[PDB]
């Protein structure tokens, strides 16, 4: 094992040890994605109002 | 603060009705005049959802009360609870329905819907977030069915975002009032499809055979068929009037217990029935809740699938006992479950039993065994349809054949979709 | 009622062993994706380890360890060997094998094959893969063995010398059946079989050399001539040795067979075992050894899903209901447990 | 000094928040009226503590904290709650009506509606930030809310700030205490969403914490309580590297390089021990080397499943209480010799680890007992995929179906991202096995 980077201070300690080597979308983008969804739901619900009236 | 608005249309739907504020009121110790005089303050915690607060911390219920004629409401406001309902909220006829759909929805009841639906938006007005409506009615009558269905869809047209539930009281021969139950049950089965979130299917023939095999009761009447669709009404909204974790509103119940639009009629479920002081134990509760023989809907479970099941518990018992039992009954007939939804039972426990009792459980079952009670509706419908029998007291209102035969196909594809995901 | 699930419809032995469950009348049999079960009777191939343990209320217990292909697989099991201390190089009860690809131990194979044949000494190796059903080949020259690769695999020396059964101066190989349980108690079973060649040894035709059975049934004319099936069970065998050798069979090869059993599946004990896992397991091991003209015993190959003799399916199943079934699902010895320290 | 903001989405984060900063409050011994005695500074300072903690004139000390849950009643009891003068009314956000278990509820429906009201009562947090490094999110998978709204805030806040890392502390469902059959949906959807927004998440799975509960606390049927006690136990252990002097993982960015090599493979499995339960009256101490090996054991997990067949990444090792470098590597040499620890070839083969003298605090009346030394593990393993694939093969049961789908089409999502996010979730299942598999 090796011991690597030890550093001590009032509240603890660390260290680290080695065993062995080794061998986004836009404001906009996101604005378009939830006024689509939000047009959709306007969409069924005008359909549903639609078979209402009918 | 998530209100619900109550409907209750028709002989049977306000004579039920009028039992269910009276359990839930004793349930939240509200007395017959709106005071409340309980003990807990989980009586009080929810208690908003059913109950507007008026002057001098009196408890209104949020409740309308609709009819075609004066009869049944008279003895409703005059019963022991009676003085409790807002008395602007009685909305009533004089000339009936006659047992009529069509005279319900297409002739005397579009002359009163307006007037019912002018005290549902003042009660909607009222409430900081409306969660929906739920109704009480029979299907085969023509208030509660035909009236009834009609303000479903004029609400569902006012309130197209909110959730809308149902108590109906389906007709059988053996409980019958008129032969022409299975026509305006029919008309009011599609209706139900396309209108309703949530759908509880209360069989007056599982009532009457509760009544007469297992509560040994020879000569059941409406009120003995009636204390069980309280105790049955109380244990079902029990989720939504005391806190709790599981299916707390209405859309969160129709999330956890509708996974196909159209399929959402459930089978309720009762226990203990008990013909009195003996103490049942969890695994009697969990047992009898699941027998067909504690089921309101006369239909078999072991003849079909479980999509979906609501358990609630209600009493002090071991929540860690509750556990294993449900599981134990889930992981000894896993056959009876669909496969392709995982953990599709939910348990409910709530602390405060109902009256008279130590310990009680509801049963809520989305199964589509609930197809017999359809198939049997269907099998009367067209008995009587095929030689267009009595058929005169709907033509003279106006309806035509052509109505009748859409609502047979409507009423064979619901059972065709429930024996699709039954294979 | 205990609930139990089949995924390998071609499992001969889970296939009594379901039999059995059901003639208890305490055990009901799942749909194959029934996830509310307590036993699974796994796949061989991409059994879905990951998935158990984890129903509210079911103690789960399945048919297969998971990790243990390292033991039944040629190629691990030579790297197994090699690279644990437990066993090392200097293993002595396995013969000196090398993993060719076609890691890669050509060098090393043809180091220690020049090595024999400037020693004038035997330099006769064998070449297989665990992808031979029924892709063998067994030379004195190492360019015809690497040649045949290339057209993973492992060369291991060829055993020159085997002890030869009389009469017929013929080849054999032994088959010990072993089960290891949820707490890790190794069972032998205490029948084995002798699958025995029906032509004699010739050390100058592959039938001749390999003890496979369907090899035997169908390029042997000797097939079942001097034994059933060419398969002699473990009375007749400890016979011929008192009456040939003067010794027995629990002496003279059974103690070399339980030290080489418990050496591998101590070695991989605390890869595998379930002891503190959410799930548990078992599994029925199949073990084949050679033995030489000087009653040495040689591990050969493990089988993690062996098939059983036709005599011994009703016994050898019902002990695996008996330890590993119903150990942890009790209803309403054939084995001898090598006993080890955990 | 770097502030760090955390953020609390839906009733699991909510809950769960509560539980860390009542903890925090006992570790850095803060009032429940905000005062902090040991703090001579008043009004202002650059301490470690204030990562999480700023100050007012008056010696206040607040948490950098938002709470936003889309029902009222459970940030109501953080207004009326123990610790309620901690929180001015600027960091609770609620709304009216929940998202009822529909990811698309809260992510398309309401969350369009209160996704810029959130955002500006973050950046009234971060403006009083000198040097704001990121942030901590804390949801549930299962919930609505905690998947639906927290994939919106987290594509929002990859936006608003670029530069800043997050991390995530997510409760994976569990049906022995989950409240919806459609929790599978909900978590690929929001882990297919957030997987680009996430530096590094710590998954918390309810089915670890119930067991470890019921078999070490003697807890018979654990509540959100019990859970979250010891939820808090273990993200205290991940931030104290944030909130106390030390030199490993002092800042968010430490913790993707010291964990994550690779992006997508940004979760780490945590393994605690001890959890002792406080009923009873004497108990024997663990040693450095007991607690470390128990950092092996499944029984310990955040996630049920097994480090022994799959490959470690990184491994961080975090003390806190009684232990000194020399019992650390003398217990790590007799594990290398027991256990079946291996790392990709590609990774060295090793052990970071940070010790902090000061024991657990333990919240008085609790069910945990206070211990001399403990220990967090995060390890980076490919056998937390065993979680995923669980995950998704209940997704694809309901699907194949498409049961309950209409619930989400109905909020205006398409079902072709229902697709989407399960490709996605098979890409990453491939990934881990590509990695971990020989
Ligand atoms: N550990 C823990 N898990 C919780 C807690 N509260 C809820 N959960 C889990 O979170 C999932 C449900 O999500 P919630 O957070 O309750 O839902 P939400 O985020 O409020 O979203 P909606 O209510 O649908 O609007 C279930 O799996 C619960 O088991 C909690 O306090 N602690
Ligand atoms: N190193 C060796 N020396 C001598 N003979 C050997 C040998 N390796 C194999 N044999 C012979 O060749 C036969 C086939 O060997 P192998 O172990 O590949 O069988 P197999 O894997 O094809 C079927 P099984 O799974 O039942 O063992 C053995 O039964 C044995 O008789
Ligand atoms: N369970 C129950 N069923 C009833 C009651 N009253 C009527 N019914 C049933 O309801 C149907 C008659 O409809 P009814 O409500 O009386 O007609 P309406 O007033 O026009 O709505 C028949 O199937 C009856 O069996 C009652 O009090 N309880
Ligand atoms: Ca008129
Ligand atoms: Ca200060
Ligand atoms: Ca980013
Ligand atoms: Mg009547
Ligand atoms: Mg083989
Ligand atoms: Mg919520």
């Amino acid at each position: 094992m090796e011991v690597i980077e030890l550093n001590k201070c009032t509240s603890g300690q660390s260290f680290e040890v080695i065993l062995k080597p080794p061998s986004d979308p836009s404001l906009e983008e996101i604005q378009k994605k939830l006024e689509a969804a939000e047009e959709r739901r306007k969409y069924q619900e005008a359909e549903l109002l639609k078979h209402l009236a009918e | 603060m998530r209100e619900i608005v109550h409907i209750q249309a028709g002989q049977c739907g306000n004579q039920i009705g009028a039992k269910f504020w009276e359990v839930i009121s004793d349930e939240h110790g509200i007395d017959p005049t709106g005071s409340y005089h309980g003990d807990s303050d989980l009586q009080l915690e929810r208690i908003n959802v059913y109950y507007n607060e008026a002057t001098g911390n009196k408890y209104v219920p949020r409740a309308i009360l609709v009819d075609l004629e004066p009869g049944t409401m008279d003895s409703v406001r005059s019963g022991p609870f009676g003085q409790i309902f807002r008395p602007d909220n009685f909305v009533f006829g004089q000339s009936g329905a006659g047992n009529n759909w069509a005279k319900g929805h297409y002739t005397e009841g579009a002359e009163l819907v307006d007037s019912v639906l002018d005290v549902v938006r003042k009660e909607s007005e009222s409430c900081d977030c409306l969660q929906g409506f739920q109704l009480t009615h029979s299907l085969g009558g023509g208030t509660g069915s035909g009236m009834g269905t009609l303000l479903i869809s004029k609400i569902r047209e006012e309130y197209p975002d909110r959730i809308m539930n149902t108590f109906s009281v389906m007709p059988s021969p053996k409980v019958s009032d008129t032969v022409v139950e299975p026509y305006n049950a029919t008309l009011s089965v599609h209706q139900l499809v396309e209108n309703t979130d949530e759908t509880y299917c209360i069989d007056n023939e599982a009532l009457y055979d509760i009544c007469f095999r297992t509560l040994k009761l020879t000569t059941p009447t409406y009120g003995d068929l009636n204390h069980l669709v309280s105790a049955t009404m109380s244990g079902v909204t029990t989720c939504l009037r005391f806190p709790g974790q599981l299916n707390a509103d209405l859309r969160k119940l129709a999330v956890n217990m509708v996974p196909f639009p159209r399929l959402h009629f459930f089978m309720p479920g009762f226990a203990p029935l008990t013909s009195q002081y003996r103490a049942l134990t969890v695994p009697e509760l969990t047992q009898q809740m699941f027998d067909s023989k504690n089921m309101m809907a006369a239909c078999d479970p072991r003849h079909g699938r479980y999509l979906t099941v609501a358990a609630i518990f209600r009493g002090r018992m071991s929540m860690k006992e509750v556990d294993e039992q449900m599981l134990n009954v889930q992981n000894k007939n896993s056959s009876y479950f669909v496969e392709w939804i995982p953990n599709n039972v939910k348990t409910a426990v709530c602390d405060i039993p109902p009256r008279g009792l130590k310990m009680s459980a509801t049963f809520i079952g989305n199964s589509t065994a609930i197809q017999e009670l359809f198939k049997r509706i269907s099998e009367q419908f067209t008995a009587m349809f095929r030689r267009k029998a009595f058929l005169h007291w709907y033509t003279g209102e106006g309806m035509d054949e052509m109505e009748f035969t859409e609502a047979e196909s409507n009423m064979n594809d619901l059972v065709s979709e429930y024996q699709q995901y039954q294979d | 009622m205990y609930t139990f699930v089949v995924r390998d419809e071609n499992s001969s032995v889970y296939a009594e062993v379901s039999r059995l469950l059901l003639a208890t009348g305490q055990w009901k049999r799942l749909r194959k994706d029934n996830p509310r079960f307590n036993l699974m009777l796994g796949e061989r191939n991409r059994l879905p380890f990951g998935r158990l343990g984890h129903e509210p209320g079911l103690v789960q217990l399945v048919n297969y360890y998971r990790g243990a292909d390292k033991l039944c697989r040629k190629a691990s099991l030579v790297k197994l060997i090699k690279t644990s201390p437990e066993l090392s190089e200097s293993c002595t009860w396995f013969p000196e094998s090398y993993v060719i690809y076609p890691t890669d131990e050509r060098e090393v194979f043809l180091a220690a094959y020049n090595r024999r044949r400037e020693g004038r000494e035997g330099n006769v190796w064998i070449a297989k893969s665990s992808a031979g059903a029924k892709g063998i080949l067994i030379s004195s020259e190492a360019s015809e063995l690497l040649d045949f690769i290339d057209e993973v695999h492992v060369i291991q020396k060829y055993l020159e010398k085997p002890l030869l059964l009389e009469p017929g101066h013929r080849k054999f190989d032994i088959r010990s059946w072993v089960l290891v349980d949820h707490l890790y108690n190794i069972y032998l079973y205490r029948e084995g079989v002798l699958r025995t060649s029906s032509e004699p040894y010739n050390s100058a035709d592959k039938t001749c050399h390999l003890t496979n059975h369907c090899i035997q049934k169908e390029y042997s004319k000797n097939y079942g001539r001097y034994e059933e099936g060419n398969e002699m069970f473990f009375e007749e065998f400890n016979q011929y040795l008192m009456d040939a050798l003067n010794t027995t069979l629990e002496n003279s090869i059974l103690l070399q067979i339980k030290h080489i059993i418990r050496s591998c599946l101590m070695c991989i004990e605390p890869a595998i075992s379930t002891k503190h896992l959410h799930y548990q397991s078992f599994q029925l091991f199949g073990f084949d050894f050679m033995v030489d003209e000087e009653l040495k015993v040689w591990l050969i190959e493990v089988n993690g899903a062996p098939a059983c003799a036709q005599k011994l399916y009703a016994e050898l199943c019902q002990g695996i209901v008996d330890v590993a079934i119903s150990s942890v699902f009790p209803l309403a010895s054939i084995f001898i447990k090598l006993h080890h320290h955990h | 000094m770097r502030e760090c903001i955390s953020i609390h989405v839906g009733q699991a984060g909510v809950q769960i928040g509560n539980a860390c900063w009542e903890l925090y409050c006992l570790e850095h011994g803060i009032q429940p009226d905000g005062q902090m005695p040991s703090d001579k500074t008043i009004g202002g300072g650059d301490d470690s503590f204030n990562t999480f903690f700023s100050e007012t004139g008056a010696g206040k000390h607040v948490p950098r904290a938002v709470f936003v849950d889309l029902e009222p009643t459970v940030i109501d009891e953080v207004r009326t709650g123990t610790y309620r003068q901690l929180f001015h009314p600027e960091q609770l956000i609620t709304g009216k009506e929940d998202a009822a278990n529909n990811y698309a509820r809260g992510h398309y429906t309401i969350g369009k509606e209160i996704i810029d009201l959130v955002l500006d009562r973050i950046r009234k947090l971060a403006d009083q930030c000198t040097g704001l490094q990121g942030f901590l999110v804390f949801h549930s998978f299962g919930g609505g809310t905690g998947s639906g709204f927290t994939s919106l805030l987290m594509e929002r806040l990859s936006v608003d700030y670029g530069k800043k890392s997050k991390l995530e502390f997510s409760i994976y469902p569990a049906p022995q205490v989950s409240t919806a059959v459609v929790e599978p949906y909900n978590s690929i959807l929001t882990t297919h969403t957030t997987l680009e927004h996430s530096d590094c998440a710590f998954m918390v799975d309810n089915e670890a914490i119930y067991d470890i509960c019921r078999r070490n606390l003697d807890i018979e049927r654990p509540t959100y309580t019990n859970l979250n006690r010891l939820i808090s136990q273990i993200v205290s252990s991940i931030t104290a590297s944030l909130r106390f002097d030390g030199a490993l993982n002092v800042d968010l960015t430490e913790f993707q390089t010291n964990l994550v090599p690779y992006p997508r493979i940004h979760f780490p499995l945590a393994t605690y021990a001890p959890v002792i339960s406080a009923e009873k009256a004497y108990h024997e101490q663990l040693s450095v080397a007991e607690i470390t090996n128990a950092c092996f054991e499944p029984a310990n997990q955040m996630v049920k499943c097994d480090p022994r067949h799959g490959k470690y990444m990184a491994c961080c090792l975090l003390y806190r209480g009684d232990v000194v470098p020399k019992d650390v590597n003398a217990a790590i040499a007799t594990i290398k010799t027991k256990r079946s620890i291996q790392f990709v070839d590609w990774c060295p083969t090793g052990f970071k680890v940070g010790i902090n003298y000061q024991p657990p605090t333990v919240v008085p009346g609790g069910d945990l007992a206070k211990v001399q030394r403990a220990v967090c593990m995060l390890s980076n393993t490919t056998a937390i995929a065993e979680a995923w694939a669980r995950l998704d093969h209940k997704f694809d049961l309901m699907y194949a179906k498409r049961a309950f789908v209409h619930w989400y089409v109905g909020e205006g999502m398409e079902e072709g991202e229902f697709s989407e996010a399960r490709e996605d979730m098979a890409a990453l299942e491939k990934d881990y096995e590509e990695v971990g598999v020989d």
